[PDB]
């Protein structure tokens, strides 16, 4: 019923304390902000995997939004898992800096891809936490970078209350 | 009820007006900023920073009323689904110009700071690109070249409080849904 808004507050709880308790060797844990939980194919990891991929090439992966403790300015990207025993990890880690163009796959409801210096294809379990995680990361970049914005492809600019005018006047391109 | 229904139609209509009075003040604060940045006199540069200061403070007092008034429109449909809609959306266009005046204030507060780099070459020929840059970037080291780099200065401080006002309002106003 409301299964999908109880789960994120349990994830938010275990990922903050598998990830954001305990300090560093050596400032203080970052700032959990947000997350969402995604599907990645191993064999295709930058690209839309065809319909054909078989599902043992798909893993539950996570990613998650942070702040430095002492620069609410300096954001990362994580990628994160769930072990065997439960515990969250962090395996990657990208800096907000980083992200350079953001496209909406047109024909996979769930699908999205995110550019660094490589291109990311991930989905999400439902169209709706694409919508819901997609604007919350447009949104943290408009408020971090000072209204600029990544390249943006196949979105709804009025979903991060942006037009065409006022996205031409931000786009860092 | 009839008088039920106009009341709350009547809180809609000025939410609008004071929307529509809203974009207004930005595109003015908008065409301020793109004509300061001409040559002009010094009693045509302080008028049009006394227009410029009067927008700005209208801003931010519009900025409170339609906070407030939006927040009490939708607690008034929290039942009622047409109710909910129409003041959601008056809340959607409010975040859409305060999407538009942040990067309003943005496009400022670089083509500032240009003026300022290419303004400090001229007080300082020897200094390198990055010695120009630091310089700008506060604070190390503070003609009528020298009051505008330290005009510019203390303004681009305004700029970055006044963006720093409108985060907290955008996420004042996403507490919301």
């Amino acid at each position: 019923s409301n299964f999908l808004a109880e789960q994120y507050e349990r994830d938010r709880k275990a990922i903050i304390n598998c990830c954001f308790s305990r300090p560093d060797h050596g400032e203080p844990p970052n700032n959990y902000i947000t997350h969402v939980r995604i599907i990645e194919d191993s064999k295709f990891p930058s690209s839309r995997p065809p319909p054909d991929s078989k599902l043992e090439n798909k893993k539950k992966r996570l990613l998650i939004l942070s702040a430095k403790p002492n620069n609410a300015k300096l954001i990362q990207i994580h990628k994160a898992r769930e072990n065997s025993d439960g515990s969250f990890q962090i395996g990657r880690t990208w800096q907000l800096t980083e992200l350079v163009r953001v496209e909406k796959d047109l024909e996979i409801s769930e699908g999205f891809i995110l550019t660094m210096s490589k291109k990311y294809y991930w989905e999400t379990n439902s169209a709706k936490e694409r919508t819901v995680f997609i604007k919350s990361l447009i949104t943290l970049y408009i408020q971090t970078f000072e209204g600029h914005v990544p390249e943006l492809v196949n979105w709804d600019l009025s979903l991060f209350y942006l037009d065409e005018r006022s996205y031409q006047r931000a786009v860092i391109t | 009820s009839h008088m039920d229904f106009v009341a709350f139609m009547n809180k809609i209509n000025s939410i609008n007006a004071n929307l529509s009075r809203y974009e207004n003040i930005i595109n003015q604060i908008d065409a301020q900023h793109k004509d300061l940045l001409t040559q002009v006199s010094e009693e045509q540069e302080m008028e049009l920073r006394r227009s410029l200061d009067d927008y700005i403070s209208q801003a931010t007092d519009l900025q409170y009323q339609l906070k407030a008034d939006i927040k009490d429109a939708q607690r008034d449909g929290l039942h009622d689904s047409n109710k909910q809609a129409q003041a959601e959306n008056c809340r959607q266009k409010f975040l859409k110009l305060i999407q538009d005046y942040r990067i309003i204030d943005s496009n400022y507060k670089e083509e500032s700071k240009e003026q300022a780099k290419r303004q400090y070459t001229i007080i300082q020929p020897e200094a390198t690109d990055e010695e120009v840059e630091a310089a700008i970037n506060d604070v190390n080291g503070q003609k009528t070249a020298l009051a505008e780099v330290q005009a510019r200065h203390q303004e681009l401080l305004k700029l970055e409080k006044t963006m720093a006002e409108l985060t907290q309002l955008f996420n004042d106003m996403e507490e919301l849904v």
